[PDB]
Order: structure tokens, then C-alpha cells, then sequence
């Protein structure tokens, strides 16, 4: 059912690890030339967010430390904020595709 | 639009012997440094089967 | 409705024949007006050596003065019964065209045939006017396009008088003289080489009574001979220019094929695109595509030329100077892609853009009209909609390939650079590098 | 003879490819056989295969 | 200016069977492309072997 | 062709002219009041990037959708403006109209303005700046209708400097929002049926500022080039008045440009005139822009940089001297023939037909034959035309001027 499902979810998110080191889901995403295309038509304030959030993060990576119990960017407060956009890249991505077909 | 000009080392290669801006007045006296390239990988290779052999 | 049913309401373009070698074509129409122009067939193909561009010092000494009617006489009745007077002239062709309303129409075949038998010269008026064709050879070495094509067509044609230009040496127009001037007009521009043509809502009969008034006792009674493709290169290091001009052409087959039916459907696939279009990434030539991503060229013309039964087929790109092999090699791509891996989809759209093309251009006064004089040039008639329509479906992939085959691949072309030119590779290169080995 | 030529084997690569190796099989057949009967033909008298031809 | 630009002429150089200017070169053209190619073959052919 | 086109009003307010030949090339025009005198100084030079808009995403077909349908069917999408007026015009053949009005209907009913094809477009917004502004007469004329106006027909067809890069698509939303009415809307069809074009400017559309002031002053753009561009142009009148088409009459008096190629031009009154007085080399012709509350009129002269003076002098004589009633009643009847000329054979092209028409039906609100035009045309007197000569020599001057400077009369003797 929904209780089961959310709570996989969450012992997922707790061991994940990105919860640790301060970032968001879409912090540790991969990049190709949609991901980029996408975080290229970003708003401003969220992509400086974003650049902000990686360098503590890389910050972190550096000294080997992560921040403390209570600076967690804990779970139900991740921003899904590039999924429309790559959302809308990867549906346009496989329109170009089906059309040169 | 190229392999040729955008390959990181085909870019060397293109910048070696594809598109060198060479001189349009060198006789055979030129030929001289591909001469000795040729006559050096000569020299590679058949002393290395002369030295396989001895 | 449908392509039957709209190209079925056509007019027949009616011709006749006036019995001393002219060709009279009219297109009765449905719209209140007349165009009326004078073809002959008179240009620099036609021309001798000495005599290089006289048709065009002709055709600045045509409007001013004849026999009957003179010259600020002949302007001052056009502006009395509201024409629009108007000529050109090619390296083959001459036209004078008159735009006007069909009641004006007998006094356009007075002027118009006092300017086709009865030219005169004035040696005053004959000054000024090499003055105006010197003054205008200076104002006209200003536009790039047109020197790149003269340029273009005398190193294309080497030797031979096909390439003789348009306006000759300034030596030769400095010495184009009165007596060798009336030798010309009595030479060429006389019987057997002129179409009167008539285009609007007008009539047949009337205007050819009033033809076979005004052309009478024209009393004339060798020419128009092949000539070789070389194939070369030459170049205009000018670096005191903003952008560099480099065109490239083989040999086109002419009029009198189907092979310049696909070669027309190849060249409304390939076209030119100019940089100035709204949106430029998402083009559906990939070639557009490529060189609007990079943005390496200006512009691009690609594109035919047809003189009788010889002629060119080619291209002309504008580029800045960091943009010229990139671009050469973009465009050699897609001739040998249209060569020997030719699809379906860009035969389907080009003859979607050739059919739209031609259409969009069979209308208004002047284009038709223009299309009745160019048609009886050399066809002996004049091709309607429909024939060409049909010729457009005649082709498939197969015989587009089998054209592309046949005029593109491993040949020897002729290469027009003018500007910043210096990153143009030599010709050796633009040669092994135009038949495909597969890289 | 030459039109002819352009017509069969040089139109597309790998035709050429392939004329060109047969020609060098081809070569190597009348190549190899006419140089050692030159040789061999040059060389008559105190040579091997006279000896073989007695013994 | 351009209209002054008279190219010069190449009969020490060019081939004797394109020195006909009238008679045009859609013709004669696979002869020297075999010619060349046949040329090019058989180099290609002793470099092989 | 016993046919002819068919005026109908929706009853939100807009104008459909439709039109049935039988020749396939299939045209469908859609004129818009919603120019350039419609935006304020928050947002000068928006009309520029809103007209370059053209390959927008649309709300029921993306942006790579329509850019390829549209060349894959091989019609052509052209989008040409004013200071008044937009215009989309689409020509294809009568096989290819059904996707092309879907596609034009995207473009007009369904924005979505995104960012980075702003900026894309801003780089193409200089593009296009550039090669407009390349040629000088154009400039010069921005220059005039900047130089006349104190109110918002001041503003440019194209872009200014600063404002390149700045402009915002959230101002797109607005201007779009509030000023693509029904009640505006002009559909003009050439080669379709009428009911098909009925059901889809009335299902598919469903939406729906003060005069510009006289200014008097001079811009000057030194600039350089040897060749002096100088229009001197008084307030005129509006469109589609008796008086306008005196105007008309009285342009056509003073001389356009060469009907002949290459012609000494001995009707124009004022080529004429200063070429009796000077033997340089020149072009003077007329200039008139009417339009829907105010209009333009004036003299339009391109010479050398020695003698600018001398032109404008001997044209404000030729234009006095005409204005104190010296003209000759055939050669007003060869202006009125003129006119005749310019309103049959400028619009007898389907390009020409489908703007004026187009303009016309937007702006007057009816279909006008062409035979009650000519006959409008030769029902114009003479005191009309004394008058209004009269009205331009009397009138506030308004002077756009570009070149070398240094040789021309800047108030005391316009």
C-alpha cells in the first residue's frame, strides 16, 4: 500500500547519503547534453541555490566532514524544481527522435 | 562538422601534416627530414628483428 | 479543391506566328491590366571580340531618340499615359517590357516597334552616355555579388566567348564606335530571334492586327554555337574587404532535359538559406541546421543556371573569414549525400518546396510575363503549370541519386573566391575531397 | 576502352578496392612467372636445375 | 574593375583533345578521368604487391 | 472568372475577406491593430522582437513541431508590420492550408514565451538591427517620424540601443495579453472557401491609446557619407479621406520615383526644378504617409555634400511657386492617371492585393471595388490641390537630415 511504499522511500533517503552532505535530489544528478540543456534554462536565484548547495557539498567532500543532525535538508522538503524542465527536454529529446525516424 | 578538427588527437595530427601552411618553393633538398623519419623507423624495426634473433 | 481541379483553370498561353520570324504569345487573363514585352536574343553570347557589351550600350542608347519618336518625346508619352517602362539584359537575352493598362496598348506596340526597327545614335548623347557607363562601372564594382559571377563565369569559361563580360574591358567602351555601333543593331536585333509578348486581361486579334501593322517590311533574311566547360580556380586576395564571397560550379546540363527537372528539385532542397530568416536552429535541411549551430556562414545560394542546353550549377556562400573550410566541407557533404546515400524524405520535401516555389512565383504581371519570355526563348513554346507538375512526379529517389551520380561526383569544378580568402584550401584538396572515399 | 573502364571499376570505392587487389593478385602471377623465366633464362648453363635434370 | 579582368590562356599547357573550344567537354571527360585513374591504379597495384 | 471576394463581419468585431480563384497558390492573411504605437517608454522597442517571434513554442505543438511542419509542407510563414499594424501571412498551396491555419493559429492563440529563446532572440534582435539599419534610408525616415511626433508614433519599428537584452517576456505576456483583441482581427483569404475560414476565425479566437500629438523639430545624424539624406515632411491628414487622396494627388504632382528606368523624370516638379538649377548629380522625390489619426506629407532629397543647399532652396521655391496656383489641368489629369497606376498595378500582386485589401477592410471596416477607387480618384478638383500645396508651405515644419551638415539651411531658411 502508501505506507509501505513511503516508508522504503525514507530508509532509502536516510542511507542514500546526499541527506548527509546537504543537497537535494536534484543536486546528484548526472549529466548529458539534456541534463545541461536543462540546468542551462534554469531560473537564477534556484541555479544559484544549486551552485551554492554544491560547493558546501564539495566543501564537505573536502574535509571529509559532514555537517551536523539538524543541518540535514531532512526528507518531504526536497525541491523538485529541474523536473519540468528536463522533464519537457527528454519528451522533446524522443520527439525529435520519432520524427527523423 | 570534422573528426578531423575536433579529435584531441587527430587535431594533432591535423595541425602535423593535414593543414601545415607550408612554403610553396622547397625543392628535394626538404625531403631530407622525412628521409631520415623514414630511415630512423627503418632502423626500429629491423633491428628490432635483428635483435629478436640474437 | 484539388491539383486537377486548380490546374485545370490555366490560360492556353495562345501564340502566333508573324510571317517574317516573330513570335507573338498572348495570355488572356482575368485581371485589369498588360504587361507587353519585346525578347530578343542578343547578348554577349551572340557578341564578337571586339564588340564586347554593345547590347548593353545599346540598351542605354535605346530610350534616347529614334526616327519617328524621340527620345524625351518617347519618355514624356510614357509618363502621359501612366506606363511603367523598363529593360534588362543578360549574356545571351535582351528584354524591353512596358507595364501598363491594355487600352494603352496601341500606343506601347508605336513606341515599342519605333525602338525595335528605327534606332538611331547621337553623337552628343553618345559621350554621355559612355560617361554614364563609366560612372556606373565605378558605382557598380561597389555590390560583391554580381562581380564574384562575372567572375565566376570568366573563370569558368576559359578562352572561349561564352565568358566574354558583360561590359567588356573600359578600353572597349571607350572605343564602342557609331559606325560599328549601327553594324550591330543591323546584325543581331532583327528577325529571327524575337518573341512579342502580351500578358493580363487583354485580347488576341486586335493586337495581332495592329503586330502585323506596326511589323511591317522588317526585311530581315550563323550564330548560337557551343562552347567548353574548363573547369579552374581563381582568387582575389583583397583583405581590405568586411566578409569573403566564394562561389563553386560544374558544368548544368541546359533547358532541353529531365536531368534539369532534378536538378531543379535538388536545388530547392538545397536552395539558399540567408542568416536573417526567423529561427535558424530548427530547419529542416540539416545543412541549415549545421551551419546556423556553428554560425559559419552569412549566406548561402545554391542553385542552377541554364543557358541553352549548356549553363552552370552551383553555389555561392558569404562567410566570415574564420568559417570557409568548415563550411566547404559541410556543403561538399551534402552534394555526395545527395549523391550516394540519397533518402526519401529530402526528395519529398524538395518537391513539396519546388512545387510551392513555382507556384508562389507564377503570379503578379511581371513574373508572369517574364515566364512567357523565358519560355519562348528556347522551348518553342511556353510550359504550363500542369507539365511541370507532372515532371515533379515523374522522379523518385532513384533517378535523383542516378542524377547526382551523374553530374556531381569526382569532377572538375570551377572555385570564384573574393575577399579574405586565404583559409580556402588549395584545389587538390577541394579535388580529393569532392569525390567521397568514405574519409 | 577507357569510358568503359571509368563505367565498371571506378565509381564507388570499394569497386576500386577490389579491382585493384585483383590486379595485384594478377601481378603477382605473371609478375612472379616472368621473372623467374628472365632469370632463369639469363643465368642457362651452370645452373641448378640442369643438374637436378641429370640427377 | 572586374569587368577589366581578361584571363589569360593556357595552349602551352592544356591536353590536344580539349583544344577545341566550341565542341563542349561533356564528352571527353571519362577519357581522361580513366586515363588518370589508370595511372593511379596501377601505382596503387605495385605499391600493393 | 466571374467570381469575386466576399466581405463578411463577425460579430466580436472582426473582418473576413474571403476569396475563391481557381490557381492553387492559397494565401491567408491576418492583420492585426496592435502595432508599434501601442507600447509606452516602459517597453520601447518590443515590436521589433515581437514580430521576430516566429518560432515560439505553442500551447498544442511545440516549437520543433512547428518549424518542421511548416517547411515540410513547404508553405511560407512571412510576417510583415508598421508602425499601425502586424501581419502574419502565410502562402502555400490549397492542399497545404488545413495544417498551415492550425500552425497560424498556434502562433496568434497560443503563447508561451520562454526565457532562453528570449535571449537567442536578442542576439538575432541586433542581427536584424544591423542589416535594417544598414541602409540609410530607413533610418532616416525612423528618424522623421521620431522628429514629428511628440506621442507614441515616435516610435521605432525596430529596437533601440539600450534596450537590446533588457526586454523581458513577462512584458510579451502583458502586451500580448491586453492587445490581441477579436474586435481587431483582419482574415483575409485567398484560394479557400468561406465557411471553413467562418468556423475558424469564429471558434477559435474568443478575446475581445490617445492620438499622437503634431511636434515641429529637426533630428540630425552626422554620419558622413557624401551623401546627404534630407526629408522635409509637414503634417498631412488621416487615411481614406477626400482630402488624403489630394494629397495623393498633389505627390503625384510633385514627382515620385523613376517610372522610366533610367529617365530625366519632366512631370516630377521638383527633380526638374533643381535640376535646372543644379548641375550636380541628385534624387528628389516625394514622400506621403497617411494614417489613422494624423498623417505626413513631405519632400524626400538624396544629393552630394557640396551642394545640399542649393536643393533645398530651389525645391522650398518650386514648392512656393506651386503653392501660389501655377498648374496645368492635363498634367493634373497625368498625376490622377498616376494614381490610377499606383492603386491598380502596386496591388495587383497577391502580395500587394492581400496588404492593402488587408489594411483597407481592417481599417475601413468594407471591401472598396477597384473601378469606385479610380472613379474617387478622377473626382478630385483643383482647389483641393492649391489648398493643400497651400497647407504645406503654410504649415509646422518637421526635418529629418543626415550627412555632412555643413551645407544646409536649418531653420531661418527652410
Amino acid at each position: 500500500s502508501s505506507k509501505w511504499l513511503e516508508g522504503i522511500r525514507k530508509w532509502y533517503y536516510n542511507a542514500a547519503g546526499f541527506n548527509k552532505l546537504g543537497l537535494m535530489r536534484d543536486d546528484t544528478i548526472h549529466e548529458n547534453d539534456d541534463v545541461k540543456e536543462a540546468i542551462r534554462r534554469l531560473p537564477e536565484n534556484l541555479y544559484n541555490d544549486r551552485v551554492f548547495r554544491i560547493k558546501r557539498a564539495l566543501d564537505l567532500s573536502m574535509r571529509q566532514q559532514i555537517l551536523p543532525k539538524e543541518q540535514w535538508t531532512k526528507y518531504e522538503e526536497d525541491k523538485f524544481y529541474l523536473e519540468p524542465y528536463l522533464k519537457e527536454v527528454i519528451r522533446e529529446r524522443k520527439e525529435r527522435e520519432e520524427w527523423t525516424k | 562538422i570534422n573528426i578531423r578538427k575536433t579529435h584531441p588527437l587527430m587535431k594533432i595530427v591535423n595541425n602535423a601534416f593535414i593543414d601545415l601552411p607550408a612554403p610553396s618553393n622547397i625543392s628535394s633538398w626538404w625531403n631530407f627530414g622525412s628521409l631520415l623519419g623514414i630511415c630512423l623507423i627503418l632502423q626500429i624495426l629491423t633491428g628490432l628483428f635483428l635483435a629478436m634473433h640474437y | 479543391a484539388t491539383y486537377a481541379q486548380a490546374l485545370q483553370s490555366v490560360p492556353e498561353t495562345q501564340v502566333s506566328q508573324l510571317d517574317n520570324g516573330l513570335r507573338v504569345a498572348s495570355e488572356q487573363s482575368s485581371q485589369p491590366t498588360c504587361t507587353v514585352g519585346v525578347w530578343i536574343d542578343a547578348g554577349s553570347r551572340y557578341e564578337t571580340e571586339k564588340n564586347n557589351g554593345a547590347g548593353y550600350f545599346v540598351e542605354h542608347l535605346a530610350f534616347k531618340g529614334t526616327k519617328n519618336r524621340p527620345g524625351n518625346a518617347l519618355e514624356k508619352e510614357v509618363e502621359s499615359m501612366g506606363a511603367h517602362l523598363n529593360a534588362y539584359s543578360t549574356r545571351e537575352h535582351t528584354a524591353y517590357y512596358i507595364k501598363a493598362l491594355s487600352k494603352d496598348l496601341p500606343k506601347a506596340v508605336e513606341l515599342l516597334a519605333d525602338i525595335v526597327q528605327n534606332c538611331s545614335l547621337e553623337d552628343s548623347q553618345i559621350e554621355k552616355e559612355r560617361d554614364v557607363i563609366l560612372q556606373e562601372l565605378q558605382e557598380n564594382d561597389t555590390s560583391m555579388r554580381d562581380v564574384v559571377f562575372n567572375y565566376l563565369h570568366a573563370t569558368a569559361f576559359q578562352g572561349t566567348p561564352l565568358a566574354q563580360s558583360v561590359e567588356g574591358p573600359s578600353e572597349n567602351v571607350r572605343k564602342l564606335s557609331r559606325a560599328d555601333l549601327t553594324e550591330y543593331l543591323s546584325r543581331h536585333y532583327k528577325a529571327p530571334r524575337m518573341v512579342l509578348a502580351a500578358a493580363g486581361g487583354l485580347e488576341h486579334r486586335q493586337l495581332l492586327d495592329l503586330a502585323q501593322k506596326h511589323f511591317s517590311g522588317l526585311s530581315g533574311t550563323p550564330t548560337l554555337t557551343p562552347c567548353r566547360f574548363t573547369g579552374s580556380e581563381i582568387r582575389h586576395r583583397e583583405d581590405g574587404l568586411p566578409l569573403a564571397h566564394v562561389a563553386i560550379a560544374v558544368e548544368g546540363p541546359g533547358w532541353a532535359n529531365p536531368d534539369n527537372v532534378a536538378l531543379q528539385v535538388a536545388n530547392a532542397i538545397i536552395g539558399h538559406y540567408d542568416c536573417t530568416y526567423g529561427g535558424g536552429m530548427h530547419l529542416s535541411s540539416p545543412l541549415a541546421s549545421v551551419a546556423v549551430t556553428n554560425k559559419l556562414c552569412q549566406s548561402f545560394q545554391t542553385f542552377n543556371i541554364c543557358y541553352a542546353d549548356t549553363g552552370l550549377l552551383g553555389a555561392h556562400f558569404v562567410c566570415d573569414h574564420m568559417s570557409i573550410d568548415d563550411m566547404m566541407f559541410v556543403l561538399q557533404g551534402q552534394w555526395m549525400r545527395l549523391c550516394t546515400s540519397a533518402t526519401e524524405s529530402e526528395v519529398v520535401r524538395g518537391k513539396n518546396l519546388l512545387r510551392n516555389a513555382l507556384v508562389s512565383h507564377l503570379d503578379g504581371t511581371t513574373p508572369v510575363c517574364e515566364d512567357i519570355g523565358r519560355s519562348l526563348l528556347t522551348y518553342g513554346r511556353r510550359i504550363p503549370l500542369a507539365e511541370w507538375e507532372s515532371r515533379i512526379a515523374e522522379v523518385d529517389a532513384r533517378v535523383v541519386r542516378e542524377v547526382c551520380s551523374k553530374y556531381f561526383y569526382d569532377q572538375c569544378p570551377a572555385v570564384a573566391g573574393f575577399g579574405p580568402i586565404e583559409q580556402l584550401p588549395d584545389y587538390n584538396r577541394i579535388r580529393s575531397g569532392m569525390f567521397w572515399l568514405r574519409f | 576502352l577507357t569510358a568503359r573502364l571509368y563505367s565498371l571499376l571506378f565509381r564507388r570505392t570499394s569497386t576500386f578496392a577490389l579491382t585493384i587487389v585483383v590486379g595485384a593478385l594478377f601481378f603477382e602471377r605473371a609478375f612472379d612467372q616472368g621473372a623467374d623465366a628472365i632469370y632463369e633464362h639469363i643465368n642457362e648453363g651452370k645452373l641448378w636445375k640442369h643438374i637436378k635434370h641429370k640427377y | 574593375s572586374h569587368t577589366d579582368i581578361k584571363v589569360p590562356d593556357f595552349s602551352d599547357y592544356r591536353r590536344p583533345e580539349v583544344l577545341d573550344s566550341t565542341k563542349s567537354s561533356k564528352e571527353s571527360s571519362e577519357a581522361r578521368k580513366g586515363f588518370s585513374y589508370l595511372i593511379t591504379a596501377t601505382t596503387t597495384v605495385g605499391v600493393a604487391y | 472568372h466571374p467570381q469575386d471576394l466576399e466581405f463578411t463581419r463577425l460579430p466580436n468585431g472582426l473582418v473576413i475577406a474571403s476569396l475563391e480563384n481557381y490557381a492553387p497558390a492559397s494565401r491567408i492573411g491576418l492583420f492585426i491593430k496592435a502595432g508599434s504605437r501601442y507600447e509606452n517608454f516602459n517597453n520601447l522597442g518590443t515590436s521589433h522582437l515581437l514580430r521576430l517571434a516566429s518560432s515560439l513554442t505553442t500551447k498544442g505543438a511545440s516549437s520543433f513541431k512547428i518549424t518542421r511542419g511548416i517547411e515540410a509542407v513547404g508553405g511560407k510563414l512571412s510576417v510583415t508590420s508598421t508602425r499601425e499594424n502586424m501581419a502574419y501571412t502565410v502562402e502555400c498551396l490549397r492542399d497545404d492550408v488545413d495544417i498551415l491555419m492550425e500552425f497560424l493559429l498556434n502562433v496568434t492563440t497560443a503563447p508561451e514565451f520562454r526565457r532562453w529563446e528570449v535571449a537567442a532572440l536578442q542576439s538575432q534582435l541586433r542581427i536584424d538591427k544591423a542589416v535594417a539599419f544598414q541602409n540609410p534610408q530607413a533610418h532616416v525616415i525612423e528618424n522623421l517620424h521620431a522628429a514629428a511626433y511628440r506621442n507614441a508614433l515616435a516610435n521605432s519599428l525596430y529596437c533601440p540601443d539600450y534596450r537590446i537584452g533588457k526586454v523581458t517576456p513577462d512584458e510579451l505576456h502583458d502586451y500580448v495579453q491586453n492587445h490581441f483583441t477579436s474586435a481587431r482581427m483582419a482574415l483575409i483569404g485567398l484560394g479557400v472557401s468561406h465557411p471553413v475560414l467562418k468556423q475558424v476565425a469564429e471558434q477559435f479566437l474568443n478575446i475581445r491609446g490617445a492620438k499622437a500629438k503634431y511636434r515641429g523639430g529637426e533630428i540630425r545624424e552626422q554620419n558622413g557619407d557624401s551623401l546627404v539624406h534630407a526629408a522635409l515632411v509637414a503634417e498631412s491628414a488621416a487615411i481614406g479621406s477626400a482630402e488624403a487622396n489630394a494629397f495623393s494627388v498633389l505627390q503625384h504632382v510633385l514627382g515620385a520615383g523613376p517610372h522610366v528606368k533610367r529617365g530625366s523624370n519632366a512631370t516630377s516638379s521638383l527633380y526638374q526644378a533643381v535640376a535646372k538649377g543644379v548641375h550636380q548629380p541628385f534624387d528628389v522625390s516625394a514622400f506621403n504617409a497617411s494614417y489613422s489619426d494624423s498623417g505626413l506629407f513631405g519632400f524626400y532629397t538624396i544629393s552630394q555634400a557640396a551642394s545640399a543647399g542649393d536643393v533645398i532652396k530651389a525645391a522650398y521655391n518650386q514648392v512656393k511657386t506651386i503653392a501660389q496656383g501655377n498648374l496645368s489641368n492635363p498634367d493634373v489629369q497625368a498625376a490622377k492617371n498616376k494614381l490610377k497606376a499606383g492603386y491598380l498595378m502596386s496591388v495587383e500582386s497577391s502580395e500587394g492585393f492581400l496588404d492593402e485589401v488587408g489594411c483597407q477592410a481592417l481599417a475601413a471596416g468594407s471591401y472598396t471595388p477597384p473601378s469606385t477607387v479610380l472613379q474617387q480618384i478622377d473626382a478630385v478638383a483643383d482647389a483641393d490641390v492649391i489648398n493643400a500645396a497651400k497647407k504645406f508651405v503654410s504649415g509646422r515644419k518637421s526635418m529629418a537630415a543626415s550627412g555632412n551638415l555643413g551645407h544646409t539651411p536649418f531653420i531661418d531658411e527652410l
